[PDB]
């Protein structure tokens, strides 16, 4: 997962690098209930 | 949040509530975008018509969340707020246009199974994700219908992206580039939509090119909740990143 | 101030008594009498309204009560003075003259040596005058007075926002924590302008009328009745209106008349004005003879307050919709004695209302 981060560390805080990977989700390779209709709609 | 569906534990892990205090009360939805930063909307926080002036001292936010009503133990945070930046352009007496504000936690926030923030995107993944027609996720404790019906736990519900002279022609409010809005047409046979409580919280979509979850939007205004004919706006994170970065930048330390 | 002495003098002769008058009222009362007036009695009457100039303070008045003569169709405003003099006293043109001019009040020779008809005369004035709102003004004329002045005002105004007819209920007012007495509550939830008194202890809410006038209902805390009415002052009001904020409120007031009548001679004296009222005032500006004084100062004032207002009182403010949570509504209730202020540029009244 590439991910470039856009803000400092410094006055940001933590966490931007991982951001949006859920721990329940994405780092367990399992989907949400509803993920799939998000993905098919960028069918076109 | 109306029409949606229960979320899954640890489906929005970047969920924030936002409430007032004495008494206390939900207040607003909001997102969590760093261990110390988290995002919402300004009217959640500031309406001078009405005397609304939420700061610091009046709030108080609730990370890790799922249930609307019971405190769960060893999975929620409390953190109180050090300070609230609102937009200085965000306009209350037209249109709420700059409908944003950033709210520094008091103490950095853990993250956990259930707290993980959300990202904020780039110019090229808002330019590839926020486009008509793709679908977004919306999330939140607010009201499931538009007229005390309140959700046990936090609701979520997928909505697409609606054409720019569409969302213009469905209300005499003017629209500007800060805001977008999405939601069902009349004749797409599906419905749903965000309502009273929710606003401040996260309009997020998967980015299929690094299977991450971004924040386009937060959730700002509407007439009436899940009319036909009519759509939710959203603050658009991406125009408005600039003026992110600069209040981080300057008060973030 | 005077207007906040006077009041304490009056709900301390009446206790657990409802309590009401006009100072702007009483004042262009004093105001007018001042113009007959001279030496030390002269000086008291002044000093009470804590007199600029002469020529400026009628001239004020004049005005004031030419302005408050226009009808206003959004208000219900009768304010009216008269002085009754006994047959026997010789008049000065002088004083009767300035009356007329800068008051508007008109001066009756009277038969006082015939009470029941004296009282008919001026009580059948004060109902013409008043449209026949305010009557039977006198109630026992004590025989052989020489000069009765007379001052009375009628007041009902429509709200901004109405109170809707349909949610008025009837509902219990504790005069006491022992005593309660059922009185038609109005009833609307909506923003006020609020304001907690922590010093005084003390509620105070706005509700405004049509236009630049107001009427500000303060509720004190338990037991803390005594309280803030020592602590009424100008400079209490004046700090009320400027910590003022919107609030969201489920307020509940009576719907109610309130009336008061005073005998300003039997309390003004203690206030520092006395001469006046006694055998040695000197009123050489009203008569050349030596026997003349006020017998009897008379004011009453009579509000009504009702549901009626300007608009439907609903919706409207933006085309969009928050869609942040509601406002918290808190919750006010006039169901125990409260204090009743209802100002424009100046104090129009006063009182306390201790049973609706
Ligand atoms: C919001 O309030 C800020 C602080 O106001 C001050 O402190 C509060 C606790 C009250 O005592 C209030 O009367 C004081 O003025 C202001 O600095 C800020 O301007 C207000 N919001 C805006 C931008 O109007």
């Amino acid at each position: 997962s590439e991910y470039q981060t856009f803000f400092n560390p410094r006055t940001f805080g933590s966490g931007e690098a991982d951001c949006g990977l859920r721990p329940l989700f994405e780092k367990k390779s399992l989907e949400d209930k509803t993920e799939r209709e998000l993905l098919e709609s960028y069918i076109d | 949040i109306v029409e949606g569906s229960d979320a899954e534990i640890g489906m929005s892990p970047w969920q924030v509530m936002l409430f007032r205090k004495s008494p206390q009360e939900l207040l607003c939805g909001a997102s969590l975008i760093s261990d110390r930063w988290v995002l919402t909307a300004a009217h959640c926080l500031l309406y001078p018509p009405w005397d609304k002036n939420f700061t610091e001292n009046d709030l108080l936010v609730r990370i890790g969340k799922h249930s609307r009503t019971r405190y769960e133990r060893n999975i929620e945070k409390i953190s109180m707020l050090e300070k609230i930046y609102i937009h200085p352009r965000y306009n209350w007496r037209e249109n709420l246009d700059r409908d944003i504000a950033l709210m520094k936690l008091k103490k950095p926030v853990a993250f956990s199974d259930y707290i993980h923030p959300v990202c904020l995107p780039d110019r090229e993944t808002a330019a590839s994700l926020l486009q008509a027609g793709y679908k977004g996720r919306v999330t939140g404790w607010g009201n499931l219908k538009e007229t005390k019906g309140q959700p046990s736990v936090l609701q979520v519900v997928n909505l697409p992206i609606v054409e720019r002279p569409v969302c213009k022609d469905s209300t005499r409010i003017r629209i500007t580039d800060n805001m977008f809005c999405a939601g069902y047409k009349p004749d797409e046979g599906k419905r749903g939509d965000a309502c009273e409580g929710d606003a401040g919280g996260p309009f997020v979509m998967k980015s299929p090119f690094n299977n991450r979850w971004y924040q386009m939007g937060i959730v700002s205004w509407g007439e009436g909740c899940d009319r036909d004919g009519k759509y939710g706006f959203y603050t658009h994170v991406f125009r408005l990143k600039k003026w992110i970065q600069k209040v981080i930048d300057q008060f973030g330390e | 101030d005077f207007t906040f002495d006077l009041y304490r003098a009056l709900a301390s002769a009446a206790p657990s008594q409802n309590i009401f008058f006009s100072p702007v009222s009483i004042s262009m009362s004093l105001a007018m009498l001042s113009l007959g007036a001279g030496s030390s009695t002269k000086m008291q009457i002044l000093e009470g309204l804590g007199l600029s100039s002469e020529k400026e303070l009628h001239r004020g008045f004049q005005q004031l009560l030419q302005e408050l003569n226009q009808p206003r169709d959004g208000f219900q405003l009768s304010l009216g003075n008269a002085l009754f003099t006994d047959l026997v006293v010789d008049l000065q043109d002088t004083f009767v003259s300035a009356m007329k001019t800068l008051y508007l009040a008109d001066t009756f020779p009277t038969n006082f040596r015939d009470s029941a008809g004296a009282m008919k005369q001026i009580n059948d004035y004060v109902a013409k005058q008043t449209k026949g709102k305010i009557v039977d003004l006198l109630k026992n004329l004590d025989s052989n007075a020489v000069v009765i002045m007379v001052n009375y005002i009628f007041f009902k105004a429509k709200w901004e926002t109405s109170f809707n007819h349909k949610g008025t209920q009837e509902q219990d007012f504790y005069v006491t924590s022992e005593t309660v007495v059922r009185v038609p509550m109005m009833s609307r939830e909506d923003q006020y302008h609020y304001l907690l008194d922590r010093n005084l202890s003390c509620r105070v809410v706005g509700v405004p009328y049509q236009g630049n006038a107001t009427a500000l209902f303060i509720l004190p805390s338990e037991g803390k009745m005594q309280q803030v009415e020592n602590g009424l002052s100008e400079k209490t009001l004046r700090k009320w209106l400027k910590m003022f904020k919107k609030r969201q409120l489920e307020l509940y007031l009576p719907k109610f008349s309130i009336e008061g009548s005073y005998q300003l001679e039997k309390v003004l004296p203690s206030l520092g004005i006395s001469n006046v009222f006694t055998s040695h005032a000197d009123l050489s500006g009203i008569s050349n003879h030596s026997n003349i004084q006020v017998s009897e100062m008379v004011h009453k004032a009579v509000v009504e307050v009702d549901e009626s207002g300007t608009r439907a009182a609903a919706a409207t403010g933006t085309i969009f919709t928050f869609r942040s949570a509601r406002l918290n509504s808190q919750r006010l209730v006039f169901n125990r004695p409260f204090l009743m202020f209802i100002v424009d540029n100046n104090i129009l009244f006063l009182g306390k209302v201790n049973r609706p």
